[PDB]
């Protein structure tokens, strides 16, 4: 049994599989965000610099974003923040093992800033509680 | 959100009698700091709104002796010993702890 | 004295815009909150919005789906509000009330003005 | 019990550092060129209370940064259009006597020359009208001929001023004071920070500021060491003084081909009368404006001193006369009428005879130059006077009856009146705080 | 009560408040270190690249620096390092709730490298004890 | 006794010492990957940008690589993954305190991708188990 | 080794005549044309 | 820091008698490795400094029988059975575990 839903499904390969089966393929996705231009006049000189800087900047924005939330250093991390149930009145089995991830983000894209608007508040609140216990 | 309802929709009173008005909060308004920022404002008929009680235990400047704010948690009340033309109006109970800072539903004091 | 000067009355037309000013005088405008209030004669007071005359942070009521744009000026000590493009049933008087400090926040609704009659017709 | 250290990230801290800024323009040209990223129309300005900050006017790198920035734009915009190498041929010139006013007798010089046509093996005789300040007797040659020959202003790329917004990169902040009594240097108790500065017009002048940002309440005299006469005194008014400038001639433009796909535009034949270019400023407004300036200026000097004004102290045409670039045609104007007064303790216009020089030498870098083609018809100008750049005369004895004259002319001072509020600072997010902390040992 | 000392005081807004009240405003500060130039010839071409790279490099130096100290991924983190009391003989109430942070950093800027000179040594030590316990 | 095998042996100074003694010199090595060009036309203009971007890009690749493995934020970290003993049949004392690190990497450079091919799988597997306990 | 990977159970939208790749290539090669023409002889004196 | 003091400021001794000199450390010098790197050096009057005892239990080369270094923890001592012209001098106890590597205060041996 060599065929297991795993990395060898390919970069972006899990985009066609259910959300639950796509969790194990999250490592093949973070690796292809920096490399690919390792090996090396105006044309293609500035373009190479512009592309490289943008790729570095884009990845950093997510790394910084995970840093504020406190989930940095863990590929799959979750905080203690609850969410307004009105966003999606669906069961766990009704989300993970019966629908693809690609259309999922479209429905919830409206509240991406709102849901982000609760993560950092809790993380700072968690730090403050640790400060109280710390003191 | 926490709604603010007041039992008296119409309150018939003659000059020289004690008036009673109350308000309710769906959820307790006791803030973590240990205070209730509820405000009782009597909006005059056509004039600018004017507060009468803030921090219901405390009272505002130009203290009228008749007005006596009291109440905590869910129940809020304001007792007036005597009625004057100024007393005739609309009272609003305004919460000051949760979002939004909802006002009261409005209790009307009229002579019939 | 802490006063919030407001225009007397404005007569606008459907499809037009308004510049609802609110002058600040007799105090420091860079600290106190500023909020607007509706005083429909036949209805109770309604919460319209709030503008922080400092960082410029803006908050809007849930029922409004961000129909208004709030602007302030720290040089002339003034506050402005857009509707934007209100309609007939919203023809009433708006009051620009001064809030408390962002730290204490207990003195909210300390002072009011006179309002302005918005009658789109 | 003994307190330990804690690491704090992002806490507000400022360090005085200066770097390269960025350009932003509002919705071809020479300044923007549709290249700067547009700036959103929500300039969120935030007021920081309970704070004071230090501002070092005349040391800000923003002034230096803008001075070098626009020069690069000037060189960039001049490269892609025709050079004027073959215009240095001998000029057999003649006077103009057709309906000439006595005041401008012998100013324009009708000229003819054998400049080449498009075909390399053929010549052509072309006549053009040149101002006296563009030719020199050897019979005549262009003033710039013995110096490096210069290009021709790309006709299409106008030099009309456009506001430019300067924004610092991420990790840096720009602080602006707001106190109405702000001097050149000193603490301001109304510090505020904004990512992008307001519209700054790079319009040019040497004596009178044009289209500048006026003061808030009163006329401000912003100056470093004042007892030293060697440094200029910068004055910013509070109510604009309208200035009218116009060119009465109905000039026409002639296009002459110089080579393959390279055309040169000449002047003439002129149509109509020959009248000197003149500017106009209200007499009543100017007297009031000057009276206000001396009133504030008298607070820094003796009250009984008799303040006097006079024209410039002479020199090269570039600095001795007022300059501006209205309508794409340069004007050098003699402002002796705006400083002929004396002030003792306790009719609707002025005629300023202006001058036009068609060949332009830009910033005192002498190796560069440019040609500005003429524009058909009359040109009208409406601008605002916002201040002056005066200079203090030496040799004063006992500091009595002091006088000032217009001068300076350095381009840096013009922007200093607009960048004095804004300074660039650096954010130091890292920090350490002492408190009673015990790390959770695993 | 919508007015609480919080993010909406503005970026750098806490610089005028006391040190204690500025702790809750540390999240609005890390967010404005990368963005602002997301939306987009020599002039302004190289300058954009120079500015973008410098901003990216500057943020990295702090992220690296927090990484060596072991505080990476926690906005408010602390170690078990004691400090020489001679630097500031002041009480907690005498530091946090009675003076602004801006003038604070000026006084102790002298020992910034010295105080840094103790953080990394202990973090490497703390790893060494974990290695000893690990083994 | 001021002379202890420590940082002052110099950047890259541990390359001549045994592997065990080189563990304490791993902090002087991470510091010299970004700085050195802090203080500042085509020649030397593009070159400076190319060099700076490459240095930033190279460091981020390792930081991202450690992030996927879950060891980010810890200079010395180890997972629970076992390794095929056939790669090096040597004792701990026979590896650390008797041979330099420089020639070490040469012998096992063949399996660098293979050994990396097990780290990320375990880290994701660790997260999945945490998700199971989490749920 | 142009590793092409097939994504099943998925559909995507393609906007021909709106792709920026067409615009990118059109401007790119023109820059190459101008770059390659700069370093050799001009023909100014052939207009006799 | 840890100071190194010695009781004998002046030590009057005749040829053929046992000499005693001691030193003290404010804090114990027992290093984690399990050794005391204290050095007893007798600085000659005008010549280059010369060590006499290192690792006080151990002794240096060219062993003199009279010198016998002993002591641990806080107390350090060096007993000399007989006095010679070389013995007359200044002895320094040098701590070798903490920073700085402070020397001794100096004990003078002179004949009066
Ligand atoms: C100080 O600010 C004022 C305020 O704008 C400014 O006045 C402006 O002057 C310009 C120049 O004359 C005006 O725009 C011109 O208007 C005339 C008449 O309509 C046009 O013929 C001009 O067109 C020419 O220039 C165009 C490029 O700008 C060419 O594309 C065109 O083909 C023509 O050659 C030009 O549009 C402008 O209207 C006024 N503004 C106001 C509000 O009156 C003044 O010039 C500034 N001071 C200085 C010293 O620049
Ligand atoms: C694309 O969609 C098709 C839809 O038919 C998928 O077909 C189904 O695939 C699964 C596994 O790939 C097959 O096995 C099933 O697995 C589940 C979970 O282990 C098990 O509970 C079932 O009993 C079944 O054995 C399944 O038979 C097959 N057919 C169906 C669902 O009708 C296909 O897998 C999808 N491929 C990708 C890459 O998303
Ligand atoms: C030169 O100075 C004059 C003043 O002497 C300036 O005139 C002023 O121009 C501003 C706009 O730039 C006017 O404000 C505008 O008012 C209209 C309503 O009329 C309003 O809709 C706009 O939003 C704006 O607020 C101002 O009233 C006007 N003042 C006078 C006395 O005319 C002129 O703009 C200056 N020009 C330059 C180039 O600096
Ligand atoms: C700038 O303009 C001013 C005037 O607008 C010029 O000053 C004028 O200079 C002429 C030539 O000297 C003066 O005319 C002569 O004045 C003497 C004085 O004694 C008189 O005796 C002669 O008969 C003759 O009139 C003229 O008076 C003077 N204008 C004023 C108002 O005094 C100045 O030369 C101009 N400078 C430049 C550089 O263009
Ligand atoms: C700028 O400095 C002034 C100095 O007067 C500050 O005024 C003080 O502000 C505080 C809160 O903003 C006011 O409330 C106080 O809060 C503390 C802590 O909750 C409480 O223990 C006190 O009893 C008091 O209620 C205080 O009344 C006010 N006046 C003072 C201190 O005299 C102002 O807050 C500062 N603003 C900023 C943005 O730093
Ligand atoms: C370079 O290689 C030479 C090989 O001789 C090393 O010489 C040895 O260095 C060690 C410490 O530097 C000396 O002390 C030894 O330490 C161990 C561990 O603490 C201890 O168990 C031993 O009893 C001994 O005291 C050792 O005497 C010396 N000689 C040898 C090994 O024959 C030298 O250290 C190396 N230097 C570097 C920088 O790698
Ligand atoms: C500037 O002011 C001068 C002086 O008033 C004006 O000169 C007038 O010109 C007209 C012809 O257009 C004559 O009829 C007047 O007699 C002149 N005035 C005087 C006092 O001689 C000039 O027209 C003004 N120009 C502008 C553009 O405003
Ligand atoms: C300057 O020129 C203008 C236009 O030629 C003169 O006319 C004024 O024009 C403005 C509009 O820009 C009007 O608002 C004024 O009412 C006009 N004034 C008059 C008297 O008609 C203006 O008078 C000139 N001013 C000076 C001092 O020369
Ligand atoms: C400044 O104004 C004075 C007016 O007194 C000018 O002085 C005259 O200048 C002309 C030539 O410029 C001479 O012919 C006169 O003899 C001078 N007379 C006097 C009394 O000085 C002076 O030239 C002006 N200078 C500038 C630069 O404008
Ligand atoms: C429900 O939504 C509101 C905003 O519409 C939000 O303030 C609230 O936090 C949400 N509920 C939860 C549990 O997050
Ligand atoms: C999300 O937003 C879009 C437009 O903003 C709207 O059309 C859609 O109905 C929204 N969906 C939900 C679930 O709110
Ligand atoms: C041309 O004008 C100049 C101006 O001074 C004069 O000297 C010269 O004599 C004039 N020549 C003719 C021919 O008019
Ligand atoms: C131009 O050429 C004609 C024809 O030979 C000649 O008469 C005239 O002098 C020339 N002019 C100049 C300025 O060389
Ligand atoms: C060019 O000629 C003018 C005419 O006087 C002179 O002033 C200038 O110095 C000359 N320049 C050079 C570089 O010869
Ligand atoms: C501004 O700076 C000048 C020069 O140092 C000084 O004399 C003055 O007192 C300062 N303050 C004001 C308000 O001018
Ligand atoms: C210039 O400044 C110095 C000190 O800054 C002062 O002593 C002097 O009087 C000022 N004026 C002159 C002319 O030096
Ligand atoms: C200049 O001179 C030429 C040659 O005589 C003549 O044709 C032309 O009309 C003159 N131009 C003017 C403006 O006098
Ligand atoms: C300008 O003001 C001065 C000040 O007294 C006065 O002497 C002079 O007559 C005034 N001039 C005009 C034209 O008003
Ligand atoms: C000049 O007079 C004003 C009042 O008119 C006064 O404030 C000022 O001090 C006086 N100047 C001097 C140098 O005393
Ligand atoms: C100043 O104006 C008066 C007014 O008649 C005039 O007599 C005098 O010559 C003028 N002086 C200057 C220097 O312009
Ligand atoms: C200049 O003269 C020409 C001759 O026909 C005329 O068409 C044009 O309108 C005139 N220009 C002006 C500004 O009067
Ligand atoms: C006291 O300062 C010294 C350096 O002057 C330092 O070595 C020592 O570690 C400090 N004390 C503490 C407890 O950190
Ligand atoms: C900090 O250092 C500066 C200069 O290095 C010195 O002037 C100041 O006194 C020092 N402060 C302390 C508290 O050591
Ligand atoms: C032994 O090597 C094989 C590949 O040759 C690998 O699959 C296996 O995981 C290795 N053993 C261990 C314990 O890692
Ligand atoms: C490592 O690989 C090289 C070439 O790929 C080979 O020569 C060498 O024998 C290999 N070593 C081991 C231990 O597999």
């Amino acid at each position: 049994a060599v065929g297991i839903g795993a990395v060898f499904l390919g970069f972006l390969g899990a985009a066609g599989s259910t959300m639950g089966a796509a969790s194990m393929t999250l490592t093949v996705q973070a690796r292809n965000l920096l490399s690919g231009i390792v090996q090396q006049l105006t044309v293609w000189g500035i373009k190479q610099l512009q592309a490289r800087v943008l790729a570095v900047e884009r990845y950093l924005r997510d790394q910084q974003l995970l840093g504020i939330w406190g989930c940095s250093g863990k590929l799959i991390c979750c905080t203690n923040v609850p969410w307004n149930s009105s966003w999606s009145n669906r069961n766990l089995s009704e989300i993970w093992d019966n629908m693809t991830w690609l259309q999922w983000d479209k429905e919830i894209s409206n509240y991406t800033q709102i849901i982000y608007g609760l993560l950092e508040e809790s993380q700072n609140q968690q730090e403050k509680n640790e400060q109280d216990l710390l003191a | 959100d926490v709604v603010m309802t007041q039992t008296p929709l119409t309150l018939s009173v003659t000059i020289g009698q004690p008036a009673s008005i109350s308000c309710k909060s769906s959820q307790s308004l006791l803030d973590s700091d240990g205070k209730t920022y509820l405000n009782w404002l009597l909006q005059r008929p056509g004039q600018s709104p004017k507060r009468l009680i803030y921090l219901v235990s405390k009272l505002d400047s130009g203290v009228p002796d008749r007005f006596t704010g009291s109440g905590s948690g869910t129940d809020f009340t304001l007792k007036i010993s005597r009625v004057e033309a100024e007393d005739l109006g609309i009272y609003y109970c305004w919460q000051g702890t949760h979002f939004p800072q909802t006002f009261g539903g409005g209790t009307r004091l009229e002579i019939k | 004295q802490v006063q919030l000067q407001q225009p007397g009355a404005e007569f606008v037309k459907p499809g037009a815009s308004v510049r609802m000013s609110c002058k600040a005088s007799g105090y420091t405008f860079t600290s106190y909150w500023i909020a607007w209030v509706k005083q429909r004669p036949g209805q109770g007071l309604e919460w319209i919005g709030d503008i922080y005359p400092g960082s410029g942070y803006t908050n809007y009521n849930g029922k409004f789906k961000n129909r208004a744009t709030l602007t302030v000026d720290t040089s002339s000590n003034t506050a402005y509000m857009q509707l934007s493009s209100l309609t007939s049933e919203d023809s009433a008087v708006y009051y620009c009330t001064r809030g408390g400090t962002t730290f204490v926040a207990e003195p909210w609704l300390a002072y009011w003005g006179q309002g302005t009659l918005v009658a789109v017709s | 019990e003994n307190l330990w250290v804690t690491v704090y990230y992002g806490v507000p801290v400022w360090k005085d550092a200066e770097t390269t800024l960025f350009c932003a323009s509002d919705a071809h040209n020479v300044w923007a060129t549709h290249a700067c990223v547009p700036t959103d129309p929500n300039p969120q300005e935030i007021h920081l209370e309970n704070v004071t900050e230090e501002f070092n006017m005349w040391k800000n790198n923003m002034v230096e940064q803008m001075h070098t920035d626009i020069i690069s734009l000037w060189d960039q915009s001049l490269k892609p259009c025709v050079k004027l190498t073959p215009l240095c041929v001998t000029l057999q010139c003649t006077n103009v006597t057709n309906n000439i006013t006595d005041d401008m007798r012998g100013e324009l010089k009708n000229c003819s020359f054998n400049m080449t046509t498009e075909l390399r093996d053929k010549k052509q005789k072309v006549y053009s009208l040149f101002y006296r300040l563009d030719v020199v007797q050897i019979e005549y040659r262009l003033i710039n001929c013995n110096t490096s020959a210069c290009t021709q202003a790309c006709p299409k790329v106008s030099f009309e001023p456009i506001p430019i917004h300067y924004c610092a990169p991420a990790g840096f902040a720009i602080l602006k004071c707001k106190d109405k009594k702000f001097n050149g240097t000193g603490p301001c108790p109304s510090v505020s920070t904004v990512q992008c500065t307001h519209g700054i017009k790079p319009v040019v002048s040497t004596q009178l500021l044009l289209n500048g940002s006026l003061a808030e309440e009163e006329v401000m005299i912003r100056s470093e060491n004042i007892t030293n006469n060697a440094k200029n005194i910068l004055v910013q008014f509070n109510t604009p003084v309208q200035i009218n400038c116009t060119r009465p001639n109905n000039n026409t433009r002639k296009s002459i081909r110089i080579g393959p796909g390279q055309a040169f535009y000449a002047t003439g034949d002129i149509i109509g009368d020959i009248r000197q270019a003149h500017c106009n400023v209200s007499k009543a407004t100017w007297n009031e404006t000057l009276g206000k300036v001396v009133k504030q200026l008298r607070k820094h000097f003796g009250n009984n001193t008799i303040i006097r004004f006079a024209n410039s102290s002479g020199g090269d045409l570039e600095v001795t006369t007022h300059s501006f670039n209205c309508g794409g045609e340069f004007f050098y104007c003699n402002t002796s009428g705006l400083f002929n007064s004396t002030w003792i303790s306790n009719n609707d216009s002025i005629t300023l005879p202006c001058r036009i020089k068609q060949i332009i030498n830009m910033w005192q870098r002498i190796g560069q130059c440019m040609y500005a083609p003429p524009i058909q018809g009359v040109i009208r100008c409406v601008s605002n006077i916002t201040g002056l750049i005066l200079t203090r005369d030496g040799g004063s004895t006992n500091s009595t009856t002091e006088t000032f004259r217009p001068g300076g002319g350095d381009m840096r001072d013009n922007w200093r009146s607009e960048l004095y509020k804004y300074k660039v600072v650096k954010i130091e997010p890292l920090g350490v705080a002492p408190t009673r902390c015990k790390r959770r040992v695993v």
